[PDB]
RNA sequence: GGGCUCCGGAAACCGCGGCGC
RNA sequence: GCGCUUCGCUCCCGGAGCCCACACUA
RNA sequence: GGAGCGUGCGGUUU
């Protein structure tokens, strides 16, 4: 597990948006600075340098995470 | 529709106006055609007209 | 003076092989000075597509009222897209294939689900402008490479509140509705497609050529019943304009009928090329008169197709141009 | 034996289904 | 209620017809 | 009584 990025917002449609130097990819573990899980991938997209990894969360509260240091689960 | 072009000068708007240029823009989609074309006579006629014919 | 150059546009260099071969003017017929019928035979259309019907609807629509014997189309646009959809008749359809590769150009109407200020949109739609990726990776597929994708510029015309108007060049098969859905979801608010209509395939622009089932239909009865050439002569493109962007070689008068009638071409028969030809891609073999014969796969460089001498050089894989129009000239001594 | 062209690999329905206004 | 569900292209299988061509040096 | 681009299935008029 490295890092994956600040949270920049809640999209509204239903993901957190984590932005990115390297690329994951689809249903990698995405969890919280304490191992807590966040959620699964749905979308890497955009600049292949630095990307935007959407996240679609499985936990009923959402907009929490809101700048925070969203960590990768390998 | 919304996408708009002047007729004159070509650029792409969605306002009534060309920014810097002259005339009033057009709807950039061409309108629509039925393979009856049932009146297709009548507008021949037109052209006809419109350019020596 | 320019924010808007593709890969179909770069400029290529003419290689001379032999200075001196040059083209008898009896034999075959020069693209633009070809009777209307073999124009038709030979011909694209360069079709502004309304929007309502499918992709090949009007082609078929285009079949029936010209009364050719077969059309067909080359890159397929949504029922509600409208903009530059090249149809390409009768002994012409095949051509379609040096298309699907090249260059797409659009203008679209991105509709937002928030507002946004706008400082902040040309921002973020910048970030789009060069090398990006259009599908997620690590699946049981433990991959080499990846699914890049290239898009040339994006540029913001206009934007009111919610509504966004911009301009984009892309790769061949670059999903559209998939791009500003993206952006939307980058942005948060989340996007979706107003509009959206191409302004360029490959070769085929959005100018002085363009022209509507109206005008196509009308200038078509202008011929036919007024027997008027030019209105719809000038409706009806050469085929050796589906090929503008590719490479091509000319070849002696000699050697066209070999390949007329299927023959590979051979270094001897070349009298000039375009520079920087690799190995196995796409070329165009053209008479000297520029019309096209056939489409191949090089074989050798063209940085030297011209230093050799003999051996084959295009593997030809598709004859446009009849047997007829050049006699067979391999009648040879030895 | 190797290539290139062209003609095949069905058409006219009615019933359901799917897609869009 | 109206329209569309494929104009075509690639691949395979099967004919029929041209050809076997290193490019005639003015 | 052929596959795919592409959504198809049931019966009748070669
Ligand atoms: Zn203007």
């Amino acid at each position: 597990m490295k890092r994956l990025g600040k949270v920049l917002h809640y999209a509204k449609q239903g993901f957190l948006i984590v932005r990115t130097n390297w690329v994951p990819s689809l249903n990698d573990r995405v969890v919280d600075k304490r191992l807590q899980f966040v959620g699964i991938v749905k979308d890497v997209f955009g600049p292949v340098k630095m990307p935007y990894v959407a996240i679609k969360p499985k936990v009923s509260n959402p907009e929490i995470y809101v700048g925070e240091v969203l960590y990768v689960d390998e | 529709f919304r996408i708009r072009k002047c007729p004159k000068c070509g650029r792409y708007t969605l306002k009534e106006v060309c920014p810097v240029c002259g005339e009033k823009t057009k709807v950039a989609h061409p309108p629509r055609f039925s393979p009856e074309d049932p009146y297709g006579e009548y507008r021949r006629r037109w052209k006809r007209e419109v350019l020596g014919i | 003076e320019v924010r808007r150059i593709l890969p179909a546009d770069i400029k290529r260099e003419v290689l001379i092989k032999d200075e001196n071969a040059e083209t008898n003017p009896d034999w075959g017929f020069p693209p633009e000075k070809r009777p209307i019928e073999m124009h038709i035979q030979f011909g694209v259309i360069n079709l502004d597509k309304p929007p309502g019907p499918t992709s090949h609807e009007v082609v078929a629509w285009i079949k029936k009222i010209l009364n050719l014997e077969k059309a067909g189309h080359g890159g397929t646009l949504a029922p509600k897209v409208s903009g530059v959809l090249p149809v390409a008749l009768e002994k012409a359809t095949r051509v379609v294939q040096a298309l699907l590769p090249a260059g797409k150009e659009y203008v679209a109407l991105m509709h937002l689900h928030g507002d946004v200020p706008e400082d902040k949109i040309i921002q973020v739609m910048k970030e789009f402008e060069g090398e990006i990726i259009q599908r997620p990776p690590l699946r049981s597929a433990v991959k080499r490479r990846l699914r890049t994708r290239k898009v040339y510029y994006i540029e913001v015309l206009e934007i009111e509140g919610r509504d966004v108007l911009f301009r984009v060049g892309v790769e061949a098969g670059t999903y559209i509705r998939s791009l500003i859905h993206h952006i939307g979801l980058a942005l948060g608010v989340g996007a979706h497609m107003s509009e959206l209509r191409r302004t360029r395939s490959g070769p085929f622009k959005e100018d002085e050529t363009l022209i509507t089932l109206h005008d196509l239909v009308d200038y078509y009865y202008f011929w036919k019943e007024d027997g008027i050439e030019e209105y719809f002569r000038k409706a009806i493109q050469p085929m050796e304009k589906a090929v503008e962007h590719l490479p091509k070689v000319w070849i002696k008068d000699s050697a066209v009928a070999a390949v007329t009638h299927g023959a590979d071409l051979a270094v001897p028969g070349i009298a000039k090329l375009h520079a920087g030809i690799k190995r196995g891609d796409l070329v165009a073999i053209m008479t000297l008169k520029d019309e096209l014969v056939a489409l191949g796969k090089a074989m050798m460089t063209s940085q030297e197709m011209l230093e050799k001498t003999k051996g084959i050089a295009v593997d030809v894989e598709k004859v446009f141009m009849p047997r007829d129009w050049y006699p067979k000239l391999w009648e040879k001594r030895d």
